[PDB]
């Protein structure tokens, strides 16, 4: 049959860096190779299509090449931006040339560079209740990894970056909270 | 559309010996389209245990089929092939001749 | 134009029959159905090469399709099983082999199949006000929304500032948390952040609301329990800005 | 052995 | 010169569901597989004794390639109806012929592919196996579509590579049958048709391969036009043929029949004898 593999499966890089996503396929007899981007909770949008007869296709900072003989496609991403962060899916024509077969995709995370990190843990109270509280770890480096809770009463979230474009400002943040009656060590 | 009529050959696998088990063949070839009725007849009656080859065609795209059955030629019994095709107004019957 | 898919979310009891809707208005000969699992990405279910023509894909069992028209290519589940819990994508293309190869995908149908619908709950939502410590040290105000105790994972969180949906100064967790991961039926929690300038939060006439659209049971989904029917609904917490 | 592909006319 | 060939036939039957589809494979003049559309679960099945040993993997693959061809041929038949502006009520025929030949060395000599529509040349893969020849201006739209899709590339790869590989494997599997040269058993028969004329019929029986040359000649040179009968199967894998010449009664012994066959070290001369 036709088996499509995408190397790497997961890739995390600082912004501004060049990076490559690969696509290998067992059967070299294909009509068309196609690269798609998948934003979370949404469908696939086609980035590039390379006919068997073509050697590459460019689209801004994205150049895809096609090596039929070696059974390989390389998508070069020049000067990576946070907006590139998505899952990239590769597909080729099936043996009979009647439908597309997809690889399992490459999860890409282009980390925003926090120029002036200011790591701090803040306690937030509910706008309805008083006892109801949340702890917020924020303004920390992109190369900081928030460690797991490993307690079923204490919950800690994975970090995400918010863009305050109004103040041309980025900031990472993870959340911690519990029903027990201390933010202090929670993020460590 | 082009239309070509069947060329019908009715013959035995091996040279006919009376009472000696043989194979009766009806070869239809040189015909188009492929839709064709072929029956082997013993004494005017169609034979039930009749096999046929898989539909194939020659360089000129004309179709050939081999309808055959196991048969024991007797001096009295008359064998034939009956072929219906769009080319033919009425079914064409071809007697088995031992010298053909 | 493009590819349409309904519904966007759907909960089924094991054994229920359901037809996933798909259509395109691009007169495309070629249409296909895929399922996406967190593991092993897109697998072909069924495909079509024209009206009246249908064939099996890589994982065809449990699914039926029909192509009566070029427009429509519905996917039928005859008897729903938990293993058919996935996201389903309908795709069309003018050609598979030629230069006009561009494949267009639908927005996708999220579907979870349960043996019991009794473990289905909507979310409880709480807005947590910025820290004095944050407003002093950074001159910035972070609001944290928290959706909790919802099953299945069928929620869309958004922020509403003075009645308008916002898409800036905001990030929502990519995955929600299982409140008790040891349990397989575990309810979910999801947090989201809204960061504004101290002055914007200090403004007493600024309205902040985080909104969670929950997808649960529909009308004519049997409900017998001593609890309100956990149906598709919006649940929100709010807080005014204050100096 | 059969060809995997048939030409689309 | 050994060959692996396949003959594909698709016949549209409007109102009565999908077209009829039949695929038959040949090594030289010996059929070895077949796929017929008429069944609830139609599969590629063996049609030579030596092909029984091959596994589910082979039959599952050959079944899928065959049913994928039938599906494409259903779209082709819709498309061709459109090209010629024909009624959806009428039945029409698509035929597909492809094969690879080995030279004396036992290496790839040449490949060929042709489509016909309603028993007439439509589209032909050229000698290079990288371009097509449209015989009609209707086949031109198909040529432009195939060039756009680079169809000839995937066919070339099959004809030059896959076809040659498996022709070798088939020629090994039951070479007892395929590589055996069987000479024709030859005799002359005599049939008076009128008072003044008699038919002399030159027989060639139980010969393989199908390729054979039967010609009538007269001692010291008027021979009439030879009636050459279409070469026919005996049903056991060997072939039969006769060549007849109408001749003046009494003069039968002047005429000689000449038989050329690969399985005869030199050509055979026959003469009718009372």
């Amino acid at each position: 049959a036709q088996e499509v593999t995408q190397i790497p499966a997961a890739l995390s890089v600082p912004e501004g860096e060049n990076l490559v996503l690969n696509c290998s396929f067992t059967d070299s007899a294909i009509y068309n190779l196609q690269w798609f981007r998948q934003d979370p909770g949404k469908g696939l949008t086609s980035l590039l299509l390379i006919q068997s007869s073509q050697r590459e296709q460019t689209s801004g900072r994205l150049n895809a090449s096609l090596d039929k003989s070696s059974g390989r496609s390389t998508l070069y991403i020049a000067a990576s931006q946070p907006g590139d962060s998505a899952t990239y899916l590769c597909a080729v024509t099936n043996q009979a040339g009647t439908a597309l077969i997809f690889g399992k995709g490459t999860t890409l995370s282009v980390s925003s560079n926090i120029q002036n990190p200011d790591p701090a843990v803040y306690q937030l109270r509910d706008s309805k209740s008083s006892d109801k509280s949340v702890c917020l770890f924020t303004d920390f480096d992109s190369q900081t990894n928030v460690s797991q809770s490993k307690d079923s009463d204490v919950y800690i979230t994975d970090k995400c970056v918010l863009d305050m474009r109004s103040m041309d400002f980025k900031s990472n943040s993870a959340v911690a909270w519990s029903n027990k009656s201390a933010c202090a060590n929670a993020f460590n | 559309m082009i239309q070509r009529t069947p060329k019908i050959q009715v013959y035995s696998r091996h040279p006919a010996e009376n009472g000696k088990s043989n194979f009766l063949n009806c070869y239809v070839s040189g015909f188009h389209p492929s839709d064709i009725e072929v029956d082997l007849l013993k004494n005017g009656e169609r034979i039930e245990k009749v096999e046929h080859s898989d539909l194939s065609f020659s360089k000129d795209w004309s179709f050939y089929l081999l309808y055959y059955t196991e048969f024991t030629p007797t001096e009295k019994d008359e064998y034939a092939c009956r072929v219906n095709h769009v080319t033919l107004s009425q079914p064409k019957i071809v007697k088995w001749d031992r010298d053909m | 134009a493009g590819v349409t898919q309904t519904p966007k979310f759907q909960v089924l009891k094991t054994g229920q029959s359901m037809t996933l809707q798909c259509s395109q208005d691009m007169n495309h000969e070629y249409m296909s159905w895929y399922r996406q699992d967190p593991g092993m990405g897109l697998r072909l279910i069924h495909y079509s090469v024209g009206a009246g023509i249908t064939d099996q894909g890589e994982v065809p069992n449990g699914y039926n399709v029909s192509r009566s028209t070029t427009e429509d290519f519905p996917l039928r589940l005859l008897s729903a099983a938990p293993s058919q819990t996935s996201v389903y994508f309908c795709a069309s293309s003018y050609s598979i082999r030629g230069s006009r190869g561009e494949q267009f995908f639908g927005p996708g149908t999220r579907l979870t199949v349960l043996e019991d619908l009794k473990n289905v709950f909507p979310p409880e939502v709480a807005v947590f006000e910025p820290s004095e410590a944050e407003i002093s040290h950074t001159q910035k105000a972070t609001l944290v929304c928290l959706a909790t105790g919802f099953y299945p994972d069928h929620v869309e969180l958004s922020w509403w500032v003075n009645g308008k949906e916002v898409h800036s100064g905001v990030c929502t967790d990519p995955q929600p948390l299982k409140e008790q991961p040891a349990l397989n039926d575990s309810r979910y929690a999801l947090s989201s952040r809204l960061r504004v300038s101290a002055t914007f939060w200090q403004d007493p006439r600024n309205h902040f609301r985080c909104q969670v659209q929950f997808y649960g049971l529909s009308e004519n989904d049997e409900w017998t329990q001593d609890r309100a029917k956990p149906v598709t609904q919006i649940v929100s917490a709010e807080a005014w800005g204050r100096a | 052995r059969l060809p995997a592909k048939a030409p689309l006319l | 010169s050994h060959s692996l060939k396949y003959f594909h036939t698709s016949v549209s039957r409007p109102g009565r569901g999908e077209p009829r589809f039949i695929s038959v494979g040949y090594v030289d003049d010996t059929q070895f597989v077949r796929f017929d559309n008429d069944a609830a679960s139609p599969r590629m099945v063996p049609r030579a004794p030596w092909m029984e040993q091959e596994g589910s993997e082979y039959w599952d693959r050959e079944t899928r390639s065959a049913r994928d061809t039938a599906q494409i041929f259903r779209v082709n038949l819709r498309t061709l109806r459109g090209y010629y502006n024909q009624s959806e009520a009428g039945s029409h025929t698509l035929q597909w012929m492809h094969g690879c030949e080995l030279g004396p060395d036992g290496r790839f000599l040449r490949g060929y592919e042709q489509f016909a529509y309603d028993g007439k040349d439509y589209l032909t893969l050229n000698e290079d196996l990288r371009s097509w020849t449209a015989v009609d201006t209707a086949a031109q739209i198909s040529e432009q579509k195939s060039n756009d899709a680079s169809e000839a590339e995937h066919q070339r790869a099959y004809l030059e590579d896959t076809c040659v590989e498996w022709l070798h494997k088939y020629l090994e599997k039951g070479k007892e049958t395929l590589l055996h040269l069987e000479p024709p058993k030859t005799h002359v028969t005599h049939h008076p048709i009128s008072d003044h004329e008699a038919t002399l019929r030159c027989w060639a029986l139980g010969f393989y391969p199908a390729e054979i040359t039967l010609t009538w000649q007269q001692d010291g040179e008027h021979t009439q036009d030879t009636e050459l009968v279409e070469t026919r199967p005996a049903g056991d894998g060997t072939f039969q043929k006769w060549a007849a010449v109408v001749v003046p009664s009494g003069e039968e012994q002047r005429y000689t029949c000449h038989v050329q066959h690969e399985g005869l070290p030199e050509p055979v001369t026959l003469r009718w004898k009372p």
